[PDB]
């Protein structure tokens, strides 16, 4: 008849703020404004002529289509961070296959770039170049390939209501979810970070390769943009992808388990996610207004 | 209540020391689901302080039955 | 407390999914159970009923599997 005690088995209650809600509204409306006006005057400008209609341009017009669409979903996940998903297991199905789609549209854009300037530079004068004229197949594929790829997300989820948390719109594969949760997350860190993240690092590595032997007037800058595309594309998606590995181990054990570590990682998800969201408005300026074809149309448009 | 994207389980050990059913005052039962994958027991002791029982253990089934029974009178 | 009111209508305990129990004592006089069913809703329920108590151990039961 003695007092059990307590030797630190205790529910792990979660934390939460206030002045993070506030700050996610903030800069997910930003973001939604930057990424709406930057993807349609980069839409505006390509589809105002359809004279001098190359590869690129028909690369950057699905590019843009994609961002637009991820930032035209983007606000009704601020409200759902702002309070919880209370719109119903339709719109959760609906808006999530979107975003997925999108995010995984745009990754894979990104590596056709990618493909493409290699092929464009490092095969100038080699016959392969020729078979780059297959831009809009290509990209068909592509949006095809993402389609099938968000499907898992369309059919496994819905409304969770938990206890100490509000409702979510998350996934319900049955009692053994948490398993199905972490293997379905095996598709988004390969399909989408690293497998595009080796293609494009090949690729600009010849690239600069051939690029650093030539005699061009012009090769520092073209090197400069292949360096800030490769390092604007890791501070983007290398964080939340680290997080989310880690985040696996833990679940899996192999890393120890704890209360301040869960902490710390629901913190790094959240700061993270937001760090990542940043691509769709720094895709029109990092891969359309840099280049000079575009900003002379943006230039003459406005006449 | 806050908002998260990644539902965890409420308790990461389990008290394993067998002790009466006296100390305890509110019980907590969840059943499993997507949250998380085993049942949770969460019982609070006679000074306040909370515990994570064994869903599955043989003592924890009769502690409880007895606390609700006791309570029900 | 944390219960003012109870349901009096008798529910399948198939959409139950949490259960709390809080014994009387210096903070109230009645014993109160809250279930939290599939839905999202919360109810109290009186442990007095017959099917409150049926309900309870159903639930109890299922949870153990």
């Amino acid at each position: 008849t003695l007092p059990p005690f307590l030797l630190d088995a205790a529910p792990c209650e979660p934390e939460s703020l206030e002045i993070n809600k506030y700050f996610v509204v903030i800069i997910y409306a930003l973001v939604f404004l930057l990424s709406l006006l930057g993807n349609s005057l980069v839409m505006l400008v390509i589809l105002y002529s359809r004279v001098g209609r190359s590869v690129t341009d028909v690369y950057l017009l699905n590019l843009a289509l994609a961002d637009l669409l991820f930032a035209l979903t983007l606000p009704i996940w601020a409200a759902s961070k702002v309070n919880g998903w209370i719109f119903g297991t339709f719109l959760c199905k609906v808006v999530s296959l979107l975003k997925e789609v999108n995010f995984y549209s745009g990754i894979l854009l990104l590596a056709c770039i990618s493909v493409d300037r290699y092929l464009a530079i490092v095969h100038a004068t080699r016959t392969l170049t020729q078979k780059r004229y297959l831009v809009k197949f290509i990209c068909l594929s592509i949006w095809g390939l993402s389609l099938l790829l968000a499907l898992p997300v369309l059919l496994f989820r819905r409304t969770v209501y938990s206890s100490n948390v509000s409702p979510a719109c998350y996934e319900d594969m049955g009692n053994n979810t948490a398993n199905w949760r972490m293997l379905l997350r095996i598709l988004p860190q390969s399909f989408g970070f690293i497998v595009p993240l080796l293609i494009m690092l090949f690729c600009y590595g010849f690239t600069l390769r051939t690029l650093f032997k030539a005699h061009m007037g012009q090769k520092h800058r073209a090197m400069r943009v292949i360096f800030a595309v490769v390092l604007i594309f890791l501070l983007c998606w290398l964080p939340y992808n680290l997080v989310l590995l880690a985040d696996t181990l833990m679940r899996t054990q192999v890393i120890q388990e704890t209360c301040e570590r869960r902490n710390h990682i629901d913190r790094a998800l959240d700061a993270t996610e937001i760090l990542g969201i940043l691509h769709s408005c720094l895709n029109p300026l990092i891969y359309a207004f840099i280049g000079q074809k575009f900003r002379h149309g943006l230039l003459k448009i406005l006449a | 209540p806050r908002s998260a994207k990644e539902l965890r389980c409420q308790c990461i050990k389990t008290y394993s020391k067998p002790f009466h059913p006296k100390f305890i005052k509110e019980l907590r039962v969840i059943e499993s689901g997507p949250h998380c994958a085993n049942t949770e027991i969460i019982v609070k002791l006679s000074d306040g302080r909370e515990l994570c029982l064994d869903p599955k253990e043989n003592w924890v089934q009769r502690v409880v039955e007895k606390f609700l029974k006791r309570a029900e009178n």
